[PDB]
């Protein structure tokens, strides 16, 4: 009786192009595929069969993409490979049956699906609130500084394309909807960098401005990483830049609150 | 030590008829069940593997069915060539057990036996024994009576029948009866007679001869 | 095609030992698992052994108490089975077979006969059954042990119309068997009919000229 590397379950995400269900025989004794037969079952159906003797791989029309790597079979690797589109529609308890000459075995692996669309909950709740707090704050400096047209001209549009950017981004599972949403966001914050240095200098402006630029191109070259492919493990840079730009804006609001008061 | 049980034991079918042979396992063996046939004086050949998968060069008339515990070998339009023994064998569980075997006899039209008699060889006679042989050739059904008459005195307990297996072209049988006496006994009598009664003989047929005539 | 050939079957004393050879032909021998299956005279089939393609790993039923040892010489294209401490219960026909997964055996050999008796072999006396449009003639292969005897006609040229009988166990515990053939009566004199009895265990080959009696 064959034994396995017992595996409870596996999780796949929207960005898992190719899906792999593990099946490892620990005590395989075969010396040619002729001796071997593998049957993959799902929900009481035979969804993949490899006959070693004829090396005939046979699959239903509903799993046309399914395969195992023959090469690795004799080593104990009877793991199943399928494309994303087939897997998504078929989440459940997969069964692997492997048969030699005089010994057989089977094992069960549950296929689970989870959605964490593009960024992790905490990450995609940051890069939305920092460049909303930021402009909300700019409005305070604009309102206090008024009581240019230009600044208010380019002021409404910034709030609009953050409100647009930050609802284009956050739906779905890593679209070009999101990709563009976030781009509109970083470019909005990227004309905010200009609309914050549109006051008029102290020794306090050249600071907040230069560090705002630093953190900004850190946040753009901090996004040039991320825009490419789902599950980008390059989030902290994008959040930190927008952090310093939020905070620079914060120095902005209150240092001017000091001026417009004290001669 | 799983047990494979086939059913039926024996079977008589008319050619061009469909037939189902059953096989039962003492535990679940999914679709891992194989079917072979054996024609007498041949060795087994594989018909089906993994319950249902047909093999290259198997007539299109055999196919296997079932899964779990109960299985079925179906012959859609059996032929006089398919006379033989069918065995199921479990692909799963230990050990690789075979089934008891299903004998499949072919049914046909009644055929009368060609009857021949052979007096003993002088060679054997010098050896000290006489054996008289009676052949019934190519008949059906299998059952036939033979009585040995020596000067019309009916003999008992000195004869031996042997029956050929069923032909796989003409679905007939053949039968030898050997009458064994010593040189002495044989040389004491004149007339040696074989009396054949068979279904397709309107009257018992006798082959006889007079010693060395 | 594929062809498998067993040899090495014989009469043996109980407790004796036999080594069976199986010649494989017409495929990549070292590519496939192989097996031994015997067939008892009750005509039941019993798997006795199995070897992997590589010869590394072997498998047997608990039925034969570790008395059988399978091997394979991948160079000579020969599969072997060593049967030891033979018992009366081992008397059978031994088949080699090419094994697929689930030990599906898709090629079988013709078989080799193992007989285990306390009896010694006695060879058959062969006698003509002289004929007297169609004539019938034959052979009386009488008083032989153990089984079986093989009978060809005219070196195996004559196959059409030949009925070699099932042997029958006599009062003596010897075997008797006849082989007969129906031929055109026109042929006799102008054609030779010879009856080729081979009884292997007693090293008996009779080639009997079967003739109409003077
Ligand atoms: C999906 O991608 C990750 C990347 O590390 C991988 O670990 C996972 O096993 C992949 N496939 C499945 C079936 O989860
Ligand atoms: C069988 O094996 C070869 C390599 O051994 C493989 O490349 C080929 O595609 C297989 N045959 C079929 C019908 O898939
Ligand atoms: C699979 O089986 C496990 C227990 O064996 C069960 O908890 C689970 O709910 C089943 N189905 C799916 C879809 O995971
Ligand atoms: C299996 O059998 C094939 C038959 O062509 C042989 O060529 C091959 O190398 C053998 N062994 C393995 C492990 O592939």
């Amino acid at each position: 009786q064959l034994l396995f590397n017992k595996t409870k379950s596996v999780e796949f995400t929207f960005c898992n192009d190719t899906v792999v269900i593990p099946c490892f025989v620990t005590n395989m004794e075969a010396q040619n595929t002729t001796e071997v037969y593998v049957k993959w079952k799902f929900k009481g159906r035979d969804i993949y069969t490899f006959d070693g003797a004829l090396n005939k791989s046979t699959v239903p029309t509903d799993f046309s993409s399914a395969k195992i790597e023959v090469s690795q079979l004799l080593k104990g690797d009877a793991s199943l490979k399928m494309d994303k589109s087939d897997a998504v529609s078929h989440t459940g308890n997969y069964t692997c049956e492997v048969t030699e000459l005089t010994r057989e075995g089977e094992t069960i692996i549950e296929l689970k699906y989870r959605v964490v669309s593009w960024f992790s909950p905490n990450e995609n709740i940051l890069i939305v609130i920092f460049p909303i707090f930021a402009i909300l704050l700019f409005w305070g400096q604009f309102g206090i500084k008024t009581l240019t047209i230009a600044l208010l001209v380019a002021g409404l549009v910034i709030t609009v394309i953050v409100i647009v950017g930050a609802i284009l981004f956050v739906p779905g599972e890593y679209s070009l909807k999101n990709a563009t949403g976030l781009g509109l966001i970083v470019t909005s914050t990227g004309i905010l960098i200009l609309l914050h240095y549109y006051v008029f200098l102290t020794s306090f402006v050249i600071a907040i401005l230069v560090i705002q630029v630093i953190a900004y191109i850190l946040a753009v070259v901090g996004l040039s990483l991320c825009i490419a492919a789902c599950i980008p493990m390059h989030g902290p840079l994008l959040i930190s830049g927008l952090s310093i730009l939020a905070l620079a804006q914060l120095l902005g609001l209150v240092y001017m609150k000091f001026v417009a008061s004290n001669q | 030590d799983i047990v494979m049980t086939q059913s039926p034991a024996t079977l008589s079918v008319t050619p061009g008829d469909r037939v189902s042979l059953s096989c039962r396992a003492s535990q679940t063996i999914s679709d891992y069940l194989h079917w072979y046939q054996q024609k007498s004086h041949e060795s087994p050949r594989l018909l089906i593997k993994f319950a249902s998968q047909s093999i290259s060069g198997i007539p299109s008339r055999f196919s296997g069915s079932g899964s779990g515990s109960d299985f079925t070998l179906s012959i859609n339009s059996v032929e006089p060539e398919d006379v033989g023994v069918y065995y199921c064998q479990n692909g799963h569980g230990f050990p690789r057990t075979f089934g008891g075997g299903t004998k499949l006899e072919i049914k046909r039209t009644v055929a009368a036996p060609s009857v021949f008699i052979f007096p003993p060889s002088d060679e054997q006679l010098k050896s000290g024994t006489a054996s008289v042989v009676c052949l019934l050739n190519n008949f059906y059904p299998r059952e036939a009576k033979v009585q040995w008459k020596v000067d019309n005195a009916l003999q008992s307990g000195n004869s031996q029948e042997s029956v050929t297996e069923q032909d796989s072209k003409d679905s007939t049988y053949s039968l030898s009866s050997t009458l064994t006496l010593s040189k002495a006994d044989y040389e004491k009598h004149k007339v040696y007679a074989c009396e054949v009664t068979h279904q397709g003989l309107s009257s018992p047929v006798t082959k006889s001869f007079n010693r060395g005539e | 095609e594929v062809k498998l050939v067993e040899s090495g079957g014989d009469l043996v004393k109980p407790g004796g030992s036999l080594k069976l050879s199986c010649a494989a032909s017409g495929f990549t021998f070292s590519g496939y698992g192989m097996s031994w299956v015997r067939q008892t005279p009750d005509k039941r089939l019993e798997w006795v052994a199995t070897i992997t393609s590589g010869g590394t790993y072997t498998y047997y039923p608990d039925s034969v108490k570790g008395r059988f040892t399978i091997s394979r010489d991948n160079a000579k294209n020969t599969l072997y089975l060593q049967i030891d401490s033979l018992k009366s219960e081992d008397t059978a026909i031994y088949f080699c077979a090419r094994s697929l997964a689930g030990n599906a055996m898709d090629y079988w050999g013709q078989g080799t006969s193992v007989t285990v008796s306390s009896a010694s072999t006695k060879g058959p006396s062969v006698f003509p059954l002289a004929p007297s449009g169609t004539a019938a003639l034959g052979c009386l292969v009488k008083d032989y042990f153990p089984e079986p005897v093989t009978v060809s006609w005219n070196s195996g040229a004559l196959t059409s119309g030949v009925h070699t009988f099932p042997a029958v166990l006599q009062s003596s515990g010897l075997y008797s068997l006849s082989s007969v053939v129906t031929v055109p009566s026109s042929s006799l004199g102008t054609q030779t009919y010879i009856c080729n009895v081979n009884h292997k265990p007693s090293n008996t080959k009779v080639d009997k000229k079967v003739e109409p009696k003077s």
